[PDB]
Formats: structure tokens, C-alpha cells, sequence
């Protein structure tokens, strides 16, 4: 609780005041005084929130798209490679993230941890095998290599 | 564009009840579920109205067309007289509609959150806001603590008033063509 | 004798931005971070509360200059002269003038609380209490005039009052009695044609309109911020908490929050400074209602363009349209 | 300046005297920016209040050249009544003047009529109301009635 | 009969800074990153307009 | 190409103006309207290289 203090000329504290007790005592903790004039004065909270909605889309909820995509064997080539579209299945994360199968990985925007939580509309997968400094070369920028 | 990936929850069913953490598709807002009538061409499903906030989606399970309003927040206001005259109750504003105070007061949905506060008997929709431990009387002396649209609050019978004021005090002259009033005295 | 209008706004809107909602208000990760800076929220509703303290002591300057709410009189017409201007009561069922009501529409409940955080909080004087006190300004003004505005107010009858109104300028009282009927027939016509101009010709629009679109124009400014980026990753803030995981969001959201206290900060400063410019121009309004309409104005091209009688106020939304 | 900013501390010489000028440019750098933007907001702050003041410094600099220099016939500009003389009172950080006004307070009601009827053309007054008390007309100003005989002088035609 | 000047300023400069030009006027790609702060530029332009 | 766009009551875009057409259109995207009263408006570009 939020609370305020009234210490003296000794240095002893006189008097308290709970800034939650009441809002006579919500306003001393507010103008930072006990002997208030008259008036009307501020303090801007409201509305905590009793419940929740997560009612989120997927009315065919399949499994695991991803689980054929990297495992796969035939990967092509760096000039070639290909996007495979994920179609209306849940994709349940983590099962690629937690367990450390990936020398690097490397979000943007996103998160890996909520990376569970949002929905997205459709997501790709572009699947082909690089150098490993190029591992670092397939990202935003890095222009001038050849991966 | 409707959802493919799912991180799957359990999803709940929608209610009209207001304050609800929603969590659509991509939307991890809080506010009032409420539907409406809003038109949705059907390759679009979040609906915003003047700036950055989602006003209105369309609900991915049933295809139900909802506003939302947010959380019905404002400003807290108190009146007080003399704390040296009385320490006798601050009386408050909601600047919010009255009756979703009400059902959040008596419920723990506020946050101030004031404890010892059994408070109200008494509630207005005066547009500026809503007293709540403010007396309505219907007497009408003179602004003394300024509240927004009229109505000024006071300490009088020792609780505390609320009440449209009287500007200054009601008089009446007479015009006439013949009767000028001169005066004999002054001070 | 030609009236003329002279519009002066003397209030605006009291807006009052929930801070703490305007910046991130869903969020509850980044208004533990918004409190590290401070009093940038509490001063900020502070010092725009303290505007809208003082455009109520602005519209009480101006028009509770009377005391006494004298009533509205029944005979109005006060020796030729016609005073559509005195809020009629069975014909119009609100309380307000003809000028008046033609006023209210030439410019531009249960509560709505967009996302973003603005408002507007109502005045402490209504359309209808300030339109109750330029009925008794008038019929003050019409009835007795001078005492009134020193003190408490003495009837004189209206041809007497005008022609003591000649007498200030010089010209004698002769003058009025033997053109009484032409003076009131100019009279009556100058008003009929105020009821013709500000129909159409949009000016006494003009001085107020342009205080209503500058506060609208500011606050489209205000809500527009929340829509720019700030260099974050969007404008959006609950997409930047959901998404981030509170480690990177840190960085991102700081961002946003420092894009946003300064576009509060510039917001709350001009409004600051058009409180300035209004509060100039209510404390003109508050001695031109003093002395135009009080009393009578030897000061000349103050209250009207030529030697001035008197003077009517009429209640404009947030503003005075002096006759 | 208790205010974080974003730093590790509000307290400035414990982010120089345990983050080794490297990291402590990272870190005063929030605590500076947030230290200007509250310098530069007290000061846009000050600048309006000082334009309030002078506002109402330049209202009582004519309030003293005018109330009590002079005298105003400018109605509710120094006093509620009628103005006789005003003196400044030394206030601290401003000036209480002490207005003294008229007020007429005690009247009656009197009958009157503008131009009397004497020997065919009617007589205006020259500044006066023509007053009727019981059973005599008379002349007066119209803020104190001194009723006198109405002469020629008193009126014009 | 004296007179004496009584000086009243009535008017100042109508400076009107270019927004752009001044952040960074060559530049493009910072008139890009300028892009993002919405309208703190033509609202700053507007206000000494 | 900037690009502006009116809705509708119904949410069906009714009229769009060009920013880049001509400088009257070049108004009605600064203004946000499509219906200008009178007078002198602004927009800061100039010289390309
Ligand atoms: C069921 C219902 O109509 N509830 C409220 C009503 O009580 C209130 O008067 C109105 C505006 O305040 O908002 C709504
Ligand atoms: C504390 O201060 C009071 C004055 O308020 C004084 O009378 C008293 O002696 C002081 N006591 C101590 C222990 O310093
Ligand atoms: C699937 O969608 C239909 C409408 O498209 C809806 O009626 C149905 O309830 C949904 N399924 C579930 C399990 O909610
Ligand atoms: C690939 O198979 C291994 C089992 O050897 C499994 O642990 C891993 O999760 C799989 N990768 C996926 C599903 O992406
Ligand atoms: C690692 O991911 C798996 C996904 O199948 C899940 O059990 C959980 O998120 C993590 N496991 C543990 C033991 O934390
Ligand atoms: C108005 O003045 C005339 C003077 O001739 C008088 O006869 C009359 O009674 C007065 N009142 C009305 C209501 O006409
Ligand atoms: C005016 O009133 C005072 C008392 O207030 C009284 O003493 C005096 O006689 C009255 N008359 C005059 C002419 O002053
Ligand atoms: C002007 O004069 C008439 C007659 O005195 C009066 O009723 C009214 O105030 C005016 N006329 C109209 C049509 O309003
Ligand atoms: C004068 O006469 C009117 C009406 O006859 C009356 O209402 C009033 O009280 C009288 N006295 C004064 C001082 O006005
Ligand atoms: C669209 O709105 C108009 C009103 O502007 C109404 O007449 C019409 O019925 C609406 N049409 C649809 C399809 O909603």
C-alpha cells in the first residue's frame, strides 16, 4: 500500500496516513498535506478487470504442421529454396524452440515465449542450406555477401 | 486475414459484460465486448475507428460483429469542506456512467480501491461525472465548490449538498413609463 | 443608429487528458514503467486541470457581473423599441433568445470514453444558466440600466434611459423626444438586420470557430501520436508487449513512452498558451460586459465604431456576441 | 530529481562511482535528457506564469495610474459602485487597492416625465430627470435627489 | 504643451523554419526516420504559420 | 502515391483523392476535408536533385 509519513523537528515519525484507507486520506497522500482548505481535487485511477476472453479462431484444429518441415530430408539448394505454406493447423511451438536442436536462433518482431500466444494468418517456411558464416548472413541487411 | 496458427488455448465463450481481457486472434486489449451494427465487407475483420485502436472485430468463431469500449476509465474527484471543520466523508466523482460504478463499487472491479468504503446511498448521472456520497436537495443556494454542468456542492444540513445552483439571488423591477427610482442615501 | 456585433470568446473546451491511459493504458507492464519518470503523469493532469479550473472563473468574470437575476419583462416593447433579443417564453420552449438560438447553431447524455484517453469535461456554467444571465444583462440594460451596474438596480423607463445615453455623447436630450419614432425605427431595423447577417455571412461563426477548430485540431494532433511510431516496432502498444517478453519491450516501449510524454508535453503547453489568449480575451469580454453594457463607454472604438449607447450581450457557445 | 528516468538510480554520483564511464554513458544519458526535459519544462512553465503576471502586473500599473492617480469614470474597473478614490496598499508580490465607491442605497419611487408643457414648446432639462414628488415638479441629478425649482437655466428648448 | 513618444511594439518576424530542412535537409534517409515521429513536423510548421 | 480515402456510414469508400494530382488535391490531403473554404494553406517540399 502506498502510504505517508509525517516525521518531526526531533525526526521521529508523528503520524501516518494509508493513502488506500479512504479518499479523505486518498487526497493527503495527494496534495501531500493533512489540513486541506476546501475544494475538489484529482486522482486518476479506475477499472481493474474480473474476466477474461481468449476465444481465438482455429475451427478444424489440427497438429504439428511444422514437425514434417524440419525433419525433412530433400532441403534444395541456397537459389532455390522453397516456401511451404501452413494451412488452418495449429501450430503448438516450443516443441522447435525449448529443446536445443539449432546452433542459432534468432527472432525478430516476435518473441519465441509468446511466440505460442498470437495467431497468425498464414505462416512460411523457407528451407535451404548455407555456409555457416552465412548463417549470420541470412537476416535484415548484410547486403553486400552472396548468401 | 483469418488465423492459421493457433499456440492453442482453450478458447472461452464472449460475454457482453463489461471489462473483459479479451484476447482475439491478435488482440490482447482489455475493454466492454458489446456488438454492433457495423458492416464488414468480409475481408476484413478489425474494424478501427479515428486513430491506432481496434474499435470493432468481427468474432472468429461466430462471425459476430462486436465494438469494443474500453474499460470505463476517468478521473477521481473529491470534495471536501474544512478538514479542520469536519473530517466528515469525501464525497467523489466517477466521471463515468453511473450504474457501471455502481456495479463495480459493491464488486471489486475499481482500482483506487478504497477500503473502509461501504459508501454509497446515494448516486447521480450529472454529466460532469456521478457523486456518490453528495445528498441531492432540491434547494438551491449559490456555487460554493464548483462540480461542471450546474450543479455545485456544499456542506450544509452537517452532511454534504449537492445541488444546481441559484445564480446569485432571484429579484424583480417593475418597468413602467411614468416611475424613475432616485436615490435619497448612499453609502 | 447602427448595431453591431462584436464576438469575443471568453472559454474553451476543458479537456483533460488521463494520462496514464493516453500513454499505455491496456498495459500494466508499461505503467510500472512509466512511473521511473516521476511527475510527468500528476503534473501534466495537473497543470491542464489548473485550464480548466480557470475557464469557469473566465465565463464567471464575464457574465456574473450582475448580482441580482433580474426577471425577464413581459411588455417588451419599451417605447418602440422591439427587444427580440430577451428570451421570449411560450414560443421557443428552450430558454434562450432568438439572436441567441440563431447564435447556438452557426458554430461547428450518457458518457462515451474512446480508447485514447481525451475528454471533455462540461462547463460549470451551462448554455442554459449563461443564456439566463444575458436575459438579465438585457433586462437590466432595458429596465434600469446605470445603478445597475454600480449597485442595486433603479427602473427608469426606456426612452428616459436612452436619452440620458444621448446626453454622454453630447448631444442633447432634445434630440431623442423629437426623433423618438425615427430612432426607435432605426433601432428596430438594426436588429432585423443582425437577425439577417448572422443567418448567413458566418462572422460572429469566425472569432469562435476559430477557438473551437483550434482545440479540435490539437486534440486530432494529440490522438494521432498514438498512432506514430516513435521508433518502436509499431505504434501499437499491446502488440509490442505481446510479442517482446518484457526484456527486449523494455527498450521498445521506452521508446514509445518518450514519444508520447512529449507529445502530452507539447499538447499540455499549447493548450497553456491558448489559455493565455483566452483568458486575454475573457478579461476583455469581462470589462466590455463592465463597461459597454453596465455602463456607457466614452472611450471610443472600444465597445462600437461610433459614439456608443449601449450595449447587448448575447450568449455564444464559448463566447460573448456583444449588440 | 528523485525521478529514475530509466537509470539504475535517481542518486547521480552512485551511477558514476559503480559503472566505470562506459556503461555510466549509457546510463547518465537517460538521467540527463530526463533532467533537461524537466529543466525545460519548468521554464516553458515559468514563461507562461510570468506572461500571467505581467498580464496582471500591466492591469495594476493602469489600476494605480488610473484608480488612484486619477479618477475613473470607467464603470467596474476600480470599484462595484461609483468611483471616488482607491489607495495602494503594499501587498507582498502584489498591490491590494482599497477602492472607495459610492453606492447609492436609499431610494423612492418618483412619477416623472421628460420635456414639461410651459407656454407651448416643452422644456427639456439640461442634465436632469424632472422629478415629481407630492404636488411639485421638480429637477434632479440622477444619483442623489437634491430637488431644485425649476428655473430657465435648468432646462433648454 | 509637451510631447513625448511612447514606443509600442506591435509585430515580430514571421520566421517560419522548414522542419525538414532543418533536421536533416540532404539527407533522405533520416527524412525517413524523421517519417515515424508522425506529425512533429507539419504541426510544428503549423503552429509558427 | 499518397493516397486519400473517404468512408462511408456504411464503411464503403465513397471518393478518393490523389495527394499528387494538383495542389488543390495536394490541399484536401493536408486539410483532411474535401470541402476548403478559402484562404492560403501549406506544404513544405521543393528540389529534387
Ligand atoms: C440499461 C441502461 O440503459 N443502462 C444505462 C442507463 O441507466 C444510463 O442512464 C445511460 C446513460 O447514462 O447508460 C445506459
Ligand atoms: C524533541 O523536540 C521537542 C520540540 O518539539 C523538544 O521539546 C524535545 O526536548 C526533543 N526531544 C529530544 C529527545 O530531542
Ligand atoms: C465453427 O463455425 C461455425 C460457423 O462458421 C459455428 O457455427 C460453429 O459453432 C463453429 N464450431 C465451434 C466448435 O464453435
Ligand atoms: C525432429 O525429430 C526429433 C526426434 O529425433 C524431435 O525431437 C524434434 O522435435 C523434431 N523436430 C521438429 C518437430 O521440428
Ligand atoms: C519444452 O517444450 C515442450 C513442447 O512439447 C513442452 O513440454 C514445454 O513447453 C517445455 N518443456 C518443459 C519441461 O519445460
Ligand atoms: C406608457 O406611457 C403612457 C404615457 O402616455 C401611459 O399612458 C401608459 O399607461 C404607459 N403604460 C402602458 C402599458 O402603455
Ligand atoms: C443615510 O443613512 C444613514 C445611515 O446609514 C443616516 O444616518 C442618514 O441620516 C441617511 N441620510 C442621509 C441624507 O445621509
Ligand atoms: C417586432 O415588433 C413586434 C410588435 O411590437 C413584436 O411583437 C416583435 O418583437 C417583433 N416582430 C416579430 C415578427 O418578431
Ligand atoms: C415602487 O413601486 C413599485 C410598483 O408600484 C413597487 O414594486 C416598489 O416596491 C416601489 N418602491 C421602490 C423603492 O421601487
Ligand atoms: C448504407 O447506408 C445508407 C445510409 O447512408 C442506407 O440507406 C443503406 O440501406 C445502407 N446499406 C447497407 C447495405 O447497409
Amino acid at each position: 500500500t502506498t502510504f505517508m509519513l509525517k516525521y518531526d523537528e526531533n525526526g521521529t515519525i508523528t503520524d501516518a496516513v494509508d493513502c488506500s484507507q479512504n479518499p479523505l486520506a486518498e487526497l493527503k497522500c495527494s496534495v501531500k498535506s493533512f489540513e486541506i482548505d476546501k475544494g475538489i481535487y484529482q486522482t486518476s485511477n479506475f477499472r481493474v478487470v474480473p474476466s477474461g476472453d481468449v476465444v481465438r479462431f482455429p475451427n478444424i484444429t489440427n497438429l504439428c504442421p511444422f514437425g514434417e518441415v524440419f525433419n525433412a530430408t530433400k532441403f534444395p539448394s541456397v537459389y532455390a529454396w522453397e516456401r511451404k505454406k501452413i494451412s488452418n493447423c495449429v501450430a503448438d511451438y516450443s516443441v522447435l524452440y525449448n529443446s536445443t536442436f539449432f546452433s542459432t536462433f534468432k527472432c525478430y518482431g516476435v518473441s519465441a515465449t509468446k511466440l505460442n500466444d498470437l495467431c497468425f494468418s498464414n505462416v512460411y517456411a523457407d528451407s535451404f542450406v548455407v555456409k555457416g558464416d552465412d548463417v549470420r548472413q541470412i537476416a535484415p541487411g548484410q547486403t553486400g555477401v552472396i548468401a | 486475414a483469418p488465423a492459421t496458427v493457433c499456440g492453442p488455448k482453450l478458447s472461452t465463450d464472449l460475454i457482453k459484460n463489461q471489462c473483459v481481457n479479451f484476447n482475439f486472434n491478435g488482440l490482447t486489449g482489455t475493454g466492454v465486448l458489446t456488438p454492433s451494427s457495423k458492416r464488414f465487407q468480409p475481408f476484413q475483420q478489425f474494424g478501427r475507428d479515428v486513430s491506432d485502436f481496434t474499435d470493432s472485430v468481427r468474432d472468429p468463431k461466430t462471425s459476430e460483429i462486436l465494438d469494443i469500449s474500453p474499460c470505463s476509465f476517468g478521473g477521481v474527484s473529491v470534495i471536501t469542506p474544512g478538514t479542520n471543520a469536519s473530517s466528515e466523508v469525501a464525497v467523489l466523482y466517477q466521471d463515468v456512467n453511473c450504474t457501471d460504478v455502481s456495479t463495480a463499487i459493491h464488486a471489486d472491479q475499481l482500482t483506487p480501491a478504497w477500503r473502509i468504503y461501504s459508501t454509497g446511498n446515494n448516486v447521480f448521472q450529472t454529466q460532469a461525472g456521478c457523486l456518490i456520497g453528495a445528498e441531492h436537495v432540491d434547494t438551491s443556494y449559490e456555487c460554493d465548490i464548483p462540480i461542471g454542468a450546474g450543479i455545485c456542492a456544499s456542506y450544509h444540513t452537517k452532511s454534504i449538498v449537492a445541488y444546481t445552483m441559484s445564480l446569485g439571488a432571484d429579484s424583480s423591477i417593475a418597468y413602467s413609463n411614468n416611475t424613475i427610482a432616485i436615490p435619497t442615501n448612499f453609502s | 443608429i447602427s448595431i453591431t456585433t462584436e464576438v469575443m470568446p471568453v472559454s474553451m473546451a476543458k479537456t483533460s487528458v488521463d494520462c496514464n491511459m493516453y500513454i499505455c493504458g491496456d498495459s500494466t507492464e508499461c505503467a510500472n514503467l512509466l512511473l521511473q519518470y516521476g511527475s510527468f503523469c500528476t503534473q501534466l493532469n495537473r497543470a491542464l486541470s489548473g485550464i480548466a479550473a480557470e475557464q469557469d472563473r473566465n465565463t464567471r468574470e464575464v457574465f456574473a457581473q450582475v448580482k441580482q437575476m433580474y426577471k425577464t419583462p413581459t411588455l417588451k416593447y419599451f417605447g418602440g423599441f422591439n427587444f427580440s433579443q430577451i428570451l421570449p417564453d411560450p414560443l421557443k420552449p428552450t430558454k434562450r433568445s432568438f439572436i441567441e438560438d440563431l447564435l447556438f447553431n452557426k458554430v461547428t447524455l450518457i458518457c462515451a470514453q474512446k480508447f485514447n484517453g481525451l475528454t471533455v469535461l462540461p462547463p460549470l456554467l451551462t448554455d442554459d444558466m449563461i443564456a439566463a444571465y444575458t436575459a438579465a444583462l438585457v433586462s437590466g440594460t432595458a429596465t434600469a440600466g446605470w445603478t445597475f451596474g454600480a449597485g442595486a438596480a433603479l427602473q427608469i423607463p426606456f426612452a428616459m434611459q436612452m436619452a440620458y445615453r444621448f446626453n454622454g455623447i453630447g448631444v442633447t436630450q432634445n434630440v431623442l423626444y423629437e426623433n423618438q419614432k425615427q430612432i426607435a425605427n432605426q433601432f428596430n431595423k438594426a436588429i432585423s438586420q443582425i437577425q439577417e447577417s448572422l443567418t448567413t455571412t458566418s462572422t460572429a461563426l469566425g472569432k469562435l470557430q476559430d477557438v473551437v477548430n483550434q482545440n479540435a485540431q490539437a486534440l486530432n494532433t494529440l490522438v494521432k501520436q498514438l498512432s506514430s511510431n516513435f521508433g518502436a516496432i509499431s505504434s501499437v502498444l499491446n502488440d509490442i508487449l505481446s510479442r517482446l517478453d518484457k526484456v527486449e519491450a523494455e527498450v521498445q516501449i521506452d521508446r514509445l513512452i518518450t514519444g508520447r510524454l512529449q507529445s502530452l508535453q507539447t499538447y499540455v503547453t499549447q493548450q497553456l498558451i491558448r489559455a493565455a489568449e483566452i483568458r486575454a480575451s475573457a478579461n476583455l469580454a469581462a470589462t466590455k460586459m463592465s463597461e459597454c453594457v453596465l455602463g456607457q463607454s466614452k472611450r471610443v472604438d472600444f465597445c462600437g465604431k461610433g459614439y456608443h449607447l449601449m450595449s447587448f450581450p448575447q450568449a455564444a457557445p464559448h463566447g460573448v456576441v456583444f449588440l | 530529481l528523485s525521478s529514475n528516468f530509466g537509470a539504475i538510480s535517481s542518486v547521480l554520483n552512485d551511477i558514476l562511482s559503480r559503472l566505470d564511464k562506459v556503461e555510466a554513458e549509457v546510463q547518465i544519458d537517460r538521467l540527463i535528457t530526463g533532467r533537461l526535459q524537466s529543466l525545460q519544462t519548468y521554464v516553458t512553465q515559468q514563461l507562461i506564469r510570468a506572461a500571467e503576471i505581467r498580464a496582471s502586473a500591466n492591469l495594476a500599473a493602469t489600476k494605480m495610474s488610473e484608480c488612484v492617480l486619477g479618477q475613473s469614470k470607467r464603470v467596474d474597473f476600480c470599484g462595484k459602485g461609483y468611483h471616488l478614490m482607491s489607495f495602494p496598499q503594499a501587498a507582498p508580490h502584489g498591490v491590494v487597492f482599497l477602492h472607495v465607491t459610492y453606492v447609492p442605497s436609499q431610494e423612492r419611487n418618483f412619477t416623472t416625465a421628460p420635456a414639461i408643457c410651459h407656454e407651448g414648446k416643452a422644456y427639456f432639462p439640461r442634465e436632469g430627470v424632472f422629478v415629481f414628488n407630492g404636488t411639485s415638479w421638480f429637477i434632479t441629478q440622477r444619483n442623489f435627489f437634491s430637488p431644485q425649482i425649476i428655473t430657465t437655466d435648468n432646462t433648454f428648448v
